[PDB]
């Protein structure tokens, strides 16, 4: 546009596919990572089925699709289908070609090297990719919140991780994942829900119940006390009409399943909540260094706006960690973006010209050029 | 009459839109308020415990200090 | 030009009148009272003279870089803004100055505060009012026009007197904003006609939702401070940038000859060298506008024209020219730059301007043109400072500023809000969408002065 | 079809009455709490400016005790 050339921002997750034109502040097109055929055979002839039916045509009719989900945090159940899931992106929404504007996607903290190198075979020698990187999931929105000394613990649907990034990346392990958010919070209603005469069946309309979910769903201060608040039917139960036609009461429903975010003994999982893998990561690094550490935490995703979540972080830290400083959580109001917004900036970073793999670096180290420079 | 109970059904679904519109809009208004009431709520009575702590913490320094 | 060019049109010797009388009205815009320099103005102007078909002037457009826009609120002590406002504030009467909003009390006012100066026994206030009022009425402002004008220059004061005081919403140290002097912002939205609080919601808080549609406004975040007074500023500041741009181009609406058409011919006029003992941010982007200004003639009476020996068909041998010092320039524009690693350090956002000076060091420190305490052994230097050479000589600025004063860009998320009203002035602010400069309006900064910066050498790269 | 035209008209004109009875009452339940989420709002300032200084007061007085 009578400005720069080839530039462009890109975030996918295991919710929506964050992605813009090039130089914005935030997102312009975001749609479902999903992808299906049809249970229903399409009407055959009413058009050659085909399409899976991915992005908002998609999301839209549901019913038809039987939605199969790819990449479920870290492993990916088939790649022969996220062919069709990018074909959508840069050539639809995006409408720009992948053969001109570099690319930056985000990495799913320690994921297989196996994966790596054959992403870059799908992009470098199919798209054509002369330059582009995958930048770490986290350490992304420490830049952007304004942060350079803070704890970060970044994730929605994808897998957690707490990444203590406030003055170096890549170091002691202190890092955790979890494959325990979104989709486990999705699968695991149908289950319970099963005992007031509801069933989310197929995985089609699986997908609502996270709909629902992120309107209403609110977690528990304190179980006990919300125990015998139960026989007061007024900050409960609370009328949603479903919008085929189907009331659902949900009341004690909101803060049952949420418990299990800081109750992993409920899906049969010996992982520490996600307070005691804090201590896990803070313990390992030096003992003069965690006075700052309590003074700011970020907390970001899209996890982490559900009605109590921030407070009741500080009742449970507070106990197990050292009682004299002050300590504060910064939890973005909109911390889902926090990824999209750390995004921008290295997008518009020319230092970032020492990390991304330009076209010919490929085929001067092979196909190894991926874990020979970067790390 | 049926041209007349039409022309009355059409503008009856108008003003229907309009008032579940205003009503959707406002059952969600007095929704957040309430969340952050709660939030609220729940943010003065933590504090309020600090803020005994932090009077009676400095009485104590007071006796302390009369003491030595 | 005149006299060679041609005569009779008795409305040409009398537009030859007008355009001479254009100097005092030129010396009250563009020029503004430096510390040390009184007439030094301040801007990039390109102005460009159309013509007619027999080969004489018709009218004009006017073209403006990146304003120093923080002139308005923030200044060296002793220093002034532009001559136009305090000759407006002493020329008015009180009964008129209500209407505007405006009470008898500098000191009241934060812009006008932030100085600590007002009346100058040099310059005659009252004086002038009656001068600038002949200078428009002459051109073709008349009262009625100015009334019209004024509300919306009236609307922007209120807008500006608001630097918001400290806000006990969170709960250790940090905070966020909200209004004790309400009257203050009750301004803003007075002269707006909306609700006070639902203007604050949308500003101060940043919504952001998009995805499938196009976005839904309700939802914000409580910003910090330093992002805070920075959508304070970026506000303030671009409205003003879009009423010059409207304000000289609307006026020759009127001047503008629509009789005939012709060819166009542009002129140049800039800022002038000015050096202190001490320096600042401001300093190197003047600076700056003048690397391109040497770079300028290196392009053309040295490159250019030295094409034209070939051209004319002259037995030339290459004679060795003074390098290009393209030093000064690749070290600027593709990646690993100063303007590049700028843009890197800046975006940072807890990265302050001290921690910006190290960037440059470890970059460089070895590229010609680029000293400091550290590498240099010269006492001259501050411990917070550095050095920069340019042509011949050494500078060596402060660091003070820099953050606010650069970046200052504006998302649409706290114009959109505004521009949905019903009203000549609150709209009007914001003329018919994008006067011909958009293509892609949210960028970060940066980018957004290498557009004022590009757009000047395009059209230098085709021209004789 | 007369007949359908004013049976909709009957259960549209009462669902209107109960759309607008909502959204008064909606907006009713909006002032109430939103006065109240103002009060404590000011109550919740108001004590976080006493827990500083009561801080301080302690802080201070185990300063002047560290001296004696
Ligand atoms: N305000 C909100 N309240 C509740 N859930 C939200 C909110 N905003 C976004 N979400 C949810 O967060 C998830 C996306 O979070 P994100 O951190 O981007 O996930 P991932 O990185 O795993 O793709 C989606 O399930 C979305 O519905
Ligand atoms: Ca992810």
């Amino acid at each position: 546009d009578e400005d720069e050339t080839t530039a462009l921002v890109c975030d996918n997750g295991s919710g929506l596919v964050k992605a813009g034109f090039a130089g914005d502040d935030a997102p312009r097109a975001v749609f479902p990572s999903i992808v299906g055929r049809p249970r229903h055979q399409g009407v055959m002839v009413g058009m050659g089925q085909k399409d899976s039916y991915v992005g908002d045509e998609a999301q839209s009719k549901r019913g038809i699709l039987t939605l199969k989900y790819p990449i479920e945090h870290g492993i990916i159940t088939n790649w022969d289908d996220m062919e069709k899931i990018w074909h959508h992106t840069f050539y639809n929404e995006l409408r720009v070609a992948p053969e001109e504007h570099p690319t930056l996607l985000t990495e799913a903290p320690l994921n297989p090297k196996a994966n790596r190198e054959k992403m870059t075979q799908i992009m470098f020698e199919t798209f054509n990719v002369p330059a582009m990187y995958v930048a770490i999931q986290a350490v992304l929105s420490l830049y952007a919140s304004g942060r350079t000394t803070g704890i970060v613990l970044d994730s929605g649907d994808g897998v957690t991780h707490n990444v203590p990034i406030y003055e170096g990346y890549a170091l002691p392990h202190a890092i955790m994942r979890l494959d325990l958010a979104g989709r486990d919070l999705t699968d695991y209603l149908m289950k319970i829900l099963t005992e007031r005469g509801y069933s989310f069946v197929t995985t089609a309309e699986r997908e609502i119940v996270r709909d629902i979910k992120e309107k209403l769903c609110y977690v528990a201060l304190d179980f006990e006390n919300e125990m015998a608040t139960a026989a007061s039917s007024s900050s409960l139960e609370k009328s949603y009409e479903l919008p085929d036609g189907q009331v659902i009461t949900i009341g004690n429903e909101r803060f049952r399943c949420p418990e299990t975010l800081f109750q992993p003994s409920f899906i049969g999982m010996e992982s520490a909540g996600i307070h005691e893998t804090t201590y896990n990561s803070i313990m390992k690094c030096d003992i003069d260094i965690r006075k700052d550490l309590y003074a700011n935490n970020v907390m970001s995703g899209g996890t982490t706006m559900y009605p109590g979540i921030a407070d009741r972080m500080q009742k449970e830290i507070t106990a197990l960690a050292p009682s004299t400083m002050k300590i504060k959580i910064i939890a973005p109001p909109e911390r889902k973006y926090s990824v999209w917004i750390g995004g921008s900036i290295l997008a518009s970073l020319s230092t970032f010209q020492q990390m991304w793999i330009t076209k010919q670096e490929y085929d001067e180290a092979g196909p190894s050029i991926v874990h020979r420079k970067c790390f | 009459e049926l041209d007349r109970a039409q022309e009355r059904l059409a503008t009856a679904l108008q003003k229907l839109e309009e008032a579940e519109k205003a009503a959707d809009e406002s059952e969600r208004g007095m929704k957040v308020i309430e969340s952050r009431a709660q939030k609220d709520e729940e943010k003065m009575e933590i504090q309020e415990i600090q803020l005994k702590e932090a009077k009676h913490i400095a009485e104590d320094a007071d006796r302390k200090y009369e003491e030595v | 030009l005149t006299f060679v060019s041609s005569n009779q049109s008795p409305n040409g010797e009398r537009i030859s009148k007008m355009l001479l009388d254009s100097n005092p009205l030129l010396e009250a815009f563009g020029n503004a009272k430096t510390l040390r320099n009184d007439n030094s103005s301040r801007f990039g102007k390109y102005m460009e003279m159309q013509f007619n078909a027999v080969g004489s002037p018709i009218g004009g457009k006017i073209t403006n870089y990146l304003l120093e826009k923080s002139r308005v609120v923030g200044r060296t002590q002793g220093e002034r803004s532009f001559h136009i406002f305090y000759q407006m504030l002493k020329g008015l009467s009180q009964s008129k100055l209500d209407e505007l909003g405006l009470t008898p009390n500098a000191p009241a006012y934060e812009y006008l505060k932030k100085s600590g100066c007002f009346d100058v026994s040099t310059i005659d206030d009252s004086g002038e009012f009656k001068i600038i009022v002949k200078a428009m009425e002459t051109l073709g402002l008349k009262e009625s026009d100015q009334n019209s004008i004024w509300r919306i220059l009236a609307a922007i004061l209120h807008i500006g007197n608001i630097t918001f005081a400290e806000a006990a919403e969170q709960r250790t140290g940090t905070t966020t904003v909200k209004v004790s002097d309400t009257k203050s912002l009750a301004a803003a939205a007075s002269c707006l006609k909306t609700d006070q609080q639902s203007l604050s919601i949308a500003l101060c808080y940043r919504s952001i939702s998009t995805g499938v549609g196009k976005r839904c406004e309700v939802i914000s975040v409580p910003m910090d401070c330093n992002q805070a007074a920075y959508s304070r500023d970026a506000l303030a500041k671009a409205l003003y940038e879009r009423l010059f741009n409207w304000l000289v181009s609307k006026i020759n609406t009127i001047i503008n000859c629509t009789t005939e058409k012709g060819p166009v011919i542009g002129i140049l006029d800039i800022y002038g060298f000015e050096v202190f003992q001490n320096n600042s941010f401001e300093q190197l982007n003047i600076n700056f506008c003048n690397e391109k200004l040497q770079q300028l003639f290196i392009e053309l009476t040295l490159k250019s024209e030295q094409e034209e020996y070939v051209r004319e068909g002259i037995e030339w041998k290459n004679i060795e020219y003074f390098n290009n010092k393209p030093i000064c320039e690749l070290i600027e524009k593709k990646p690993i730059g100063l303007i590049s690693l700028l843009d890197e350090a800046c975006l940072i956002a807890k990265s302050t301007d001290q921690t910006f000076l190290d960037s440059i060091c470890k970059q460089f420190e070895k590229n010609p043109h680029l000293q400091s305490y550290v590498v240099s052994k010269d006492r001259s230097i501050g411990d917070t400072c550095f050095r920069l050479k340019h042509y011949a000589g050494d500078v060596t600025y402060d660091v003070r500023g820099f953050l606010d004063k650069n970046k200052d860009t504006l998302f649409g998320d706290l114009i959109s809000s505004m521009q949905s009203s019903s009203d000549p002035l609150v709209q009007g602010l914001f003329p018919p969408t994008r006067p011909e400069d958009s293509k892609k309006r949210p960028e970060t900064a940066g980018s957004q002065f290498r557009n004022a910066m590009n757009a000047l050498i395009t059209t230098l790269l085709a021209c004789s």
